[PDB]
C-alpha cells in the first residue's frame, strides 16, 4: 500500500494568479506510470495529464506537469472559472492503485 | 520404406500453437488411405488438391505442422483468415497446397485439475507471415513508453493459457490439429503413394 | 466517439450480491484494460480493482479482494464486477474507466470514463 500524502487539504486562491498542487508519495514511483485527474462536483474525473510531464489531448496548455521520483507538482499557469474541482493523483506503478485524499481548489 | 506418419499422429504429448513443430517428411513411401478412410478423424478438409489424388500425386516435401488449438478456433487454420491464431500463432500462405486434419482430443488433454500447460500468443506487433514462427517472451509494448522487463499497466506477458475442463461444450474442448504442407521444387520427387 | 456505457443505478437490501457492468462501444476493447473504482459522496476515490480483458488477469485490492469477482464478457464487450456481503457503508458511486487502445497501440493513460452508478444499500 503506497500511502499518498496529500497537501495542501484545501486551497483558497483568486483566479489568475499561479498554483501549486502537491502529490507526495510514500515511496519512489515511476514517472511514466502516473496520472491526474479533476473531479468537477457531481462528475466523473477526467484525465487532464500522464507519465508526469506529458499533457493529455484535449487539455490547454495552462496546465504543466513537473517530474521526479518521489516528488509530483501539477501546475496552472492561469486559473479560469471551470477550473475548480478536486485534484486526485493516481500511480500505476505498483499495486494497489492507490488514490490521493484531493485538493479542492476554491476562492 | 513406409512414411513415419504414426509417430506424428499418435505423439503422446503435441506442442503448444506459438511453438508448433516442423517435421520434414522425406525418403519414404507414404500411405494416405489410412489416414483418409479413418473413422477417429472429425476434420478432413483439402486445398487445392483433390482428396482422393494424394496418392497418385508425387511432392518433393510434406512439412506436418502439429498444435494444440481450441474448438471453435478449427475454423480459422485455412488460407484466407483471421483471428487470434491465423494472424499471431499460425499463418497459411493464400497459395497453399494440402490438407488440415483435426480430431476431437477431449478425453487426452483435458483435466480435472486444469490443463494450463497449452498457451498461444495474444499480443504481437503485427500479423505473421506465411509459416512464420514466432518463440519470443518479449514484453508486449502496448504504448509508446518502455516497460523495461516489468509487467503491470500497459505491459502484458503475450502468452495467455487456454484452461481446458471437461466440462466444457465442444466449442472450447481441445483439438488436436496436423497440417501436411505440399512443397513441390526442382528436385527429384522422393515422396510418391503406393 | 469512443464511450464506455454502463447500466443505471440500483437499490439493493443489505446481504444480498450487486452486479454492475460497463459495455464499451467504438473501440478495440480487447488491447484496453479496465479499472473500477468507487467513491463514497463527499469523501476520496477508492480503487476496487482492474482487469485486462484480453488476457481476463484479474488484479484486487487487498480490502476488497475476498469480496469482489471482476469478470468481463468479451463477445459483448462487457466487464463485469460483483459485490457480495453488501455491507451498510458500501454505498458509494462505481465508476469504470479503460484506456482509448487503437489495435496496434494504447494510450498512456485512462483517457474514457463512465458516466457513474449511485448504489444504495
Ligand atoms: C496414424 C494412425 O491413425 N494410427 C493408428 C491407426 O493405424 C489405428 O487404426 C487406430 C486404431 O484403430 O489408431 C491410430
Amino acid at each position: 500500500e503506497i500511502v499518498l500524502t496529500q497537501s495542501p487539504g484545501s486551497l483558497s486562491l483568486s483566479p489568475g494568479e499561479r498554483a501549486t498542487l502537491s502529490c507526495r508519495a510514500s515511496q519512489s514511483v515511476r514517472s511514466s506510470y502516473l496520472g491526474w485527474y479533476q473531479q468537477k462536483p457531481g462528475q466523473a474525473p477526467r484525465l487532464l495529464i500522464y507519465g508526469a510531464s506529458s499533457r493529455a489531448t484535449g487539455i490547454p496548455d495552462r496546465f504543466s506537469g513537473s517530474g521526479s521520483e518521489t516528488d509530483f507538482t501539477l501546475t496552472i499557469s492561469r486559473l479560469e472559472p471551470e477550473d475548480f474541482a478536486v485534484y486526485y493523483c493516481q500511480q500505476y506503478d505498483s499495486s494497489p492503485w492507490t488514490f490521493g485524499q484531493g485538493t479542492k481548489v476554491e476562492i | 520404406n513406409l512414411c513415419p506418419f504414426g509417430e506424428v499422429f499418435n505423439a503422446t504429448r503435441f506442442a503448444s500453437v506459438y511453438a508448433w513443430n516442423r517435421k520434414r517428411i522425406s525418403n519414404c513411401v507414404a500411405d494416405y488411405s489410412v489416414l483418409y478412410n479413418s473413422a477417429s478423424f472429425s476434420t478432413f478438409k483439402c486445398y487445392g488438391v483433390s482428396p482422393t489424388k494424394l496418392n497418385d500425386l508425387c511432392f518433393t516435401n510434406v512439412y506436418a505442422d502439429s498444435f494444440v488449438i481450441r474448438g471453435d478456433e478449427v475454423r480459422q487454420i485455412a488460407p484466407g483468415q483471421t483471428g487470434k491464431i491465423a494472424d499471431y500463432n499460425y499463418k497459411l500462405p493464400d497459395d497453399f497446397t494440402g490438407c488440415v486434419i483435426a480430431w476431437n482430443s477431449n478425453n487426452l488433454d483435458s483435466k480435472v485439475g486444469g490443463n494450463y500447460n497449452y498457451l498461444y500468443r495474444l499480443f504481437r506487433k503485427s500479423n505473421l507471415k506465411p509459416f512464420e514462427r514466432d518463440i519470443s517472451t518479449e514484453i508486449y509494448q502496448a504504448g509508446s513508453t518502455p516497460c523495461n522487463g516489468v509487467e503491470g499497466f500497459n505491459c502484458y506477458f503475450p502468452l495467455q493459457s487456454y484452461g481446458f475442463q471437461p466440462t466444457n461444450g465442444v466449442g472450447y474442448q481441445p483439438y488436436r490439429v496436423v497440417v501436411l504442407s505440399f512443397e513441390l521444387l526442382h528436385a527429384p520427387a522422393t515422396v510418391c503413394g503406393p | 466517439q469512443v464511450q464506455l456505457v454502463q447500466s443505471g443505478p440500483e437499490v439493493k437490501k443489505p446481504g444480498t450480491s450487486v452486479k454492475v457492468s460497463c459495455k464499451a462501444s467504438g473501440f478495440t476493447f480487447s488491447s484496453s484494460a479496465v479499472q473500477w473504482v468507487r467513491q463514497a459522496r463527499g469523501q476520496r476515490l477508492e480503487w476496487i480493482g482492474w482487469i485486462v480483458v484480453g488476457s481476463g488477469n484479474a488484479n484486487y485490492a487487498p480490502r476488497f479482494q475476498e469480496r469482489v469477482t471482476i469478470t468481463r464478457d468479451m463477445s459483448t464487450n462487457t466487464a463485469y464486477m460483483e459485490l457480495s456481503s453488501l455491507r451498510s457503508e458500501d454505498t458509494a458511486v462505481y465508476y469504470c474507466a479503460a484506456p482509448n487502445c487503437s489495435r496496434t497501440l494504447c494510450y498512456d493513460g485512462f483517457n474514457m470514463w463512465g458516466q457513474g452508478t449511485m448504489v444504495t444499500v
